[PDB]
């Protein structure tokens, strides 16, 4: 990486040229002294650069002397509208770095003397990038509205500086504040924005979307800005009634289960890799919905269509059983090791009606992986192979199975009507997956699902951290088998005959399927026992017995997160067939408007218990008058836990 | 309420929630009223405005959260001042919301070991939880670090 | 549900008869100076409805407004007695809602105009059902007495409110508040209503049971009421003197144990469902009756009837094994495969008496089915059959088990008399579960018995989710096994010769105990190799060994509800005795009056240490 | 991994590894060879400050 690197470059070469040119210097370390003595007579030097092309003016800002910088305004008036010509800080102004500073009294110096506001912070290092540390979009407001200095925020409106402002991603000063993660006070902030303006009436200004089309309220569930999700529920929760501890509350709901209109907030949430999104689902609004959904719906939907699919490989595995074959075509079998006295029949066999019902069995089978073809492709072209390929378990690899599944259906369908040898090897990964695409369908259950997560979670994370490991190991000793036993007899303890075998014969040792090779008639080799013995303790007892320790090492530590992806995967089985079914059997969920005095949105209804507690609000409003031992041991390691 | 930190208007809005009875985001002498004459005493619709308009300083009437957060900075919470403890609980705290709850304490010790059960993690917070709500405020954190 | 939903569109519209019908706006936004214009010269309207049917009064109640209903009582002067009247909400009166709502002011008022203090709530949202949140009973002095407000609960008596009031369940005033869950004032609401039990009958106002029959302090007990329970106890815990340390107190036992009719409370206990109605054993006088009955009396007739049962088993086991049986009868061994000599006798060959001695044996074992068969038929004649396919483990599934041995011997008895062929087939089931029977008794041991309920937790609870699992992942290679070896010989290598046998012969390759179909002096299809490889690596090292860690981890994660459930297995299997040994070999446990003058009451001894000064 | 990094830098030729972080004696910087490291602050604390 030669980029990071030139960054570097161009920081310590401003760290040069600033030992030169001494009204750089004199600027930097406040002195007021050589300022005089360096323009007040001559001069003739006001307008350098540096590494960045920066000014006097842009270092008196940069470190905090307010006493040059009234004199450099007061000498030179010029110099607060140039912003800095280079590649890395391009665009940036004097105005910009008194404010990240927290430098008040030199912006209310730099705005007394007039200064654009609407500046354009334009820089390399300013973009939304994974490698910067900040991320404060391009302009003073926005450099004002992120650091929490709210009194600055005050003055820049009141110079004219406006909210409606976007960056080349399109966000807005709204869009950016759901970014930092120090959040707490721009939820105190949030509201200052709207309190002075947000238009009037315009658009109301939290509608812009930005260059990926989304508002902030949207946006929040993609950040998993948890605090902002529950401070923009304020705005559009309606409280009906309450009864004693019961309250009553009505749900806007507008965005969140658009139907439709495929920007839905349902539809984002499983869409996207940040995993601090995905509990957005335990917030009270949005958990409400796809537990009904799912329930109602999308329970029983499922397993019919479950139902179908059970039959659908049925229909397939009987008649994949039932393949013709003549008996031992033409050929005798000659030299040895020819067991094969069957042979698949040519296609001049239909006769004998107990072989055209098998022609349905085929035929349902051959017509239902086209509707499978139908339906994956039309989903590559609206989204890449990064979903299929991307093991995103929310749809994970039962996506790559299934279009696996339809074409090797239909390589069998080639494979006859051509008289063609080898419709064992396609037929064959017919079946496995097949059946153990049913696996799919053990996602909505309630005690088989989190179980198929973990199934998962251990091919890709937990046995290929092994099988690395057994390659190496099986690849020695099978040829150190093969060395010895190439001297001997394979008619008497042929386990290693050739070599592909000896790999095959050894895969199936370090499992314990096979007992081992031993023949008591004959006398075995000397360096078999010596070699065998030291292969038995390594693949036995200490390569197996690890791997079980291995399992239960990581399956305490990921059952708080396998219910938390269970959870996740009923929601993105339930989206995705709303999308999917025609909605003459899904009613709209919620409540309509236009029928009551509503507004015409679909509203939803939660109630819940509020419970009183008598003893915080009891400390509150002594303030509102105002007047005038297993759980300690567990707590006395987290102190030491927490380490001084 | 300029110097607060995160843990204490966090704790003060869902405190405000809780008071704002109705959920407008202001405070009159009604909802100010019912949670006073639920409180054992009666205010006689007189002590409601006198109280709430001693500490209005907008004088619409009514109390946003920040003049609740200006009345919560003369009736501000003790000395306990520390620094230590402060780094720790955004350590501790996931979402940064300022609670530590069952779910987000259970994950700690789970990097940390000595395999807890999961009523175990629930003792934890009824020794710590002072209110009652099964989750750890900050100040309900910090007299579990020492606590002797 | 469709139910659930209705409750949407009412409640939408309650609130569009708001928006419409000015006055009831004005009643909710406080608004008095429109609601002397729109009643004292017109006026015209004032019994007015809304969805629930109520008025504007109960507008005005529900939300907060003295002022507003300040009018409308003296508008018209009988809007307080009328009651709301709709499906879910029937008969709840102002007075109602002015309780929960804490207003004492305006109950005040209310009982000054006149207000029905026993209208009875029997709406459709009040009854004690899961989907409701609240259940408050029916009286206005219920709903005062549940939430704390005990300024109303002084009110309300001074005017009239009778204390003896049952509702639709049976329940009094004091079931209920055992039924609130933040229970928090309970307690103190609790003494403040016997504050009020001063002058009455006989009855003391506690010995009124519910309409299933269930006095206030029964019913602590069946609900998992901790808190409560021991501020019952306090009441009938007479102690009897102090020395130093040492505290004596006697108990009163007339209604913790006392199994003497119907409705021990012990009985109670070990029937229920509920996590927190089982550590009431926990609690000081019950754990001392559950270990003297168990220790003393309940551990050796619990063994004296274990060990006559296993010598039961072997009597039918050797009458089993010592089968009659013939050579060879009438055929000879004909296509292949007929790896079968011998032959049943007819039953006309009891000559011989070590065929006789058997006769005398097998008669003693088919008593035995009749008497199980006895004991079990008058089960169900008490209580249903989801006692038995319920997974209640306080006595779980080895009640199915052996009415089955007991079905299955009198099939032989109907297998012998006919002369019948197959008859293994019972005789098979009546092995394999007449000896995993006697894991009933594995019960009263302090060794053995927590581990027989991680035996029956792991059956069903964590095999039912991978048996799924590996029928699934067998059905796919079992079949794709057939495939290959299809057009092979199954005279060499003849582990799939038809596809019932294939799958028994890949079930086994999954459990790795038969050992893998090789072969070396023929050459096997290139197809087997690849295909079997990956069956043996996601069997072998991917579903059993990670079934070894899916125990380990509920192993560990579930190892204290165990020792609370197989203490509560000793507990219900003593009660069980209790109610069926005749009363020649138990006393009654305690001590009685009578000798004492103590009031016949049968008590117990407790001592115990004060450790401070 | 720190033990295989330095195992491979004496042991393989410095033409193709250069010399980690920045020299000095280009600028006016003293010879040696300097490496720089940025990193935030995360504020909450300066909160409590706030230059006080
Ligand atoms: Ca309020
Ligand atoms: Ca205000
Ligand atoms: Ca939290
Ligand atoms: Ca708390
Ligand atoms: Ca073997």
């Amino acid at each position: 990486e030669s980029w990071a690197q030139s960054r570097d470059e161009q920081n310590l070469l401003q760290q040069k040229r600033i030992w030169e040119s001494p009204l750089l210097l004199a600027a930097k370390e406040n002195n007021v002294q050589a300022l005089i003595k360096l323009l007040k007579f001559e001069g003739c030097e006001v307008h350098q650069k540096g590494a960045m092309g920066e000014t006097a003016l842009h270092i008196a800002a940069l470190y905090d002397n307010l006493e040059a910088a009234m004199v450099l305004m007061e000498a030179a008036p010029e110099l607060v509208f140039e912003p800095m010509t280079s590649e890395l800080y391009e665009g940036q102004t004097a105005l910009h770095i008194a404010v990240i500073n927290q430098n008040v009294n030199l912006v209310r110096a730099l705005l007394a003397r007039g200064a654009s506001v609407s500046a354009r912070a334009t820089g390399s290092v300013f973009h939304y990038r994974p490698h910067n540390l900040i991320y404060y979009g391009e302009h003073p407001l926005s450099f004002a509205a992120c650091v929490g200095s709210e009194e600055i925020v005050r003055l820049l409106i009141e110079h004219g500086a406006d909210i409606r402002a976007q960056d080349s991603l399109g966000n807005t000063v709204l869009h950016i504040l759901i970014l930092q993660p120090n959040k707490t006070f721009a939820c105190q902030m949030y509201n200052l924005l709207l309190s002075y303006d947000g238009g009037d009436h315009l658009k109301s200004l939290e509608l812009v979307p930005n260059n990926q089309g989304l508002t902030p309220f949207k946006l929040a569930g993609v950040e998993g800005n948890i605090v902002m999700f529950q401070h923009l529920m304020q705005k559009r929760k309606h409280i009906q009634w309450t009864y004693g501890p019961l309250t009553s509350t009505l749900y806007d709901l507008t965005e969140i289960d658009s139907s439709g209109d495929d920007q839905s907030l349902l539809e984002l949430i499983v869409t996207t890799k940040k995993r601090e999104a995905r509990q957005i689902l335990d917030q009270t609004p949005v958990k409400e919905l796809v537990s009904l959904k799912w329930k109602r719906y999308g329970r029983p939907y499922f397993c019919v269509l479950g139902a179908i699919y059970v039959l659908y490989i049925i229909c397939f595995t009987m008649c994949c059983v039932y393949r013709p074959l003549k008996p031992r075509i033409t050929n005798r079998t000659n030299p040895r090791d020819n067991t094969l006295l069957q042979q698949k029949l040519l296609q001049e066999a239909y006769v004998t009606p107990k072989d055209d019902l098998r022609l349905v069995g085929e035929l349902v089978s051959i017509v239902g992986a086209v509707i499978i073809l139908l339906v994956e492709i039309p989903d590559i072209f609206r989204l890449g192979v990064t979903r299929f390929f991307g093991q995103t378990i929310l749809g994970g690899p039962f996506h790559v199975i299934i279009v696996t599944y339809a074409f090797m259906v239909l390589v069998t369908m080639v494979m006859r009507l051509t008289n063609s040898d080898g419709e064992v090897v396609p037929m064959s990964f017919a079946l496995v997956l097949g059946w153990c695409n049913v696996m799919y369908f053990a996602r909505g259950f309630q005690m088989l699902g989190p179980f198929t997560i973990m199934i998962q979670k251990m091919i890709f994370g937990d046995l290929m951290r092994f099988c690395w490991l057994m390659a190496v190991v099986i690849l020695g000793f099978a040829s150190a088998f093969y060395i010895i036993f190439q001297t001997e007899d394979p008619d008497e303890l042929g386990h290693f005959y050739d070599y592909p075998m000896a790999l095959f014969s050894t895969f199936e040792l370090f499992l314990t399927i096979i007992d081992g090779p031993a023949n008591y008639d004959v006398d075995l080799p000397f360096m078999y026992s010596i070699t065998y013995a030291a292969f038995a303790i390594i693949a036995t007892l200490l390569m197996l017995n690890l791997l079980i320790a291995m399992m239960g090492d990581t399956h305490w530590r990921v059952a708080h997160e396998r219910d938390e992806l269970w959870r996740a995967q009923v929601v993105a089985t339930t989206v995705m067939l709303e999308r999917k079914l025609p909605r003459c059997l899904w009613p709209r969920s919620g409540i309509c408007g236009r029928e009551y005095g509503l507004g015409d949105r679909w509203f939803l209804r939660v109630e819940d218990r509020q419970d009183l507690n008598r003893q915080r609000i009891r400390r509150y409003a002594q303030a509102f008058q105002q007047q005038d031992s297993r759980s300690s041991t567990n707590w006395d390691r987290l102190r030491q836990g927490a380490l001084r | 309420a300029d110097q607060l930190t995160e843990e204490q208007i966090a704790e003060f809005k869902e405190a405000f929630s809780l008071f704002d009875k109705d959920g407008d985001g202001t405070i009159t002498t009604k909802e100010l009223g019912t949670v006073m004459r639920s409180l054992g005493q009666n205010p006689t619709e007189a002590e409601l405005q006198d109280m709430i308009n001693e500490v209005d300083a907008d004088g619409n009437g009514t109390i946003d959260f920040p003049e609740f957060l200006t009345m919560m900075a003369r009736k501000m919470k003790d000395t306990d001042s520390e620094e230590e403890i402060r780094e720790a609980f955004r350590v501790f705290d996931k979402d940064g919301n300022g609670y530590i709850s069952a779910a987000e304490l259970r994950h700690v010790m789970t990097n940390l070991g000595e395999k807890l059960t999961d009523e175990e993690v629930d003792e934890m917070i009824r020794e710590a939880d002072i209110d009652g709500d099964g989750q750890v405020n900050y100040e309900e954190f910090v007299q579990m670090m020492t606590a002797k």
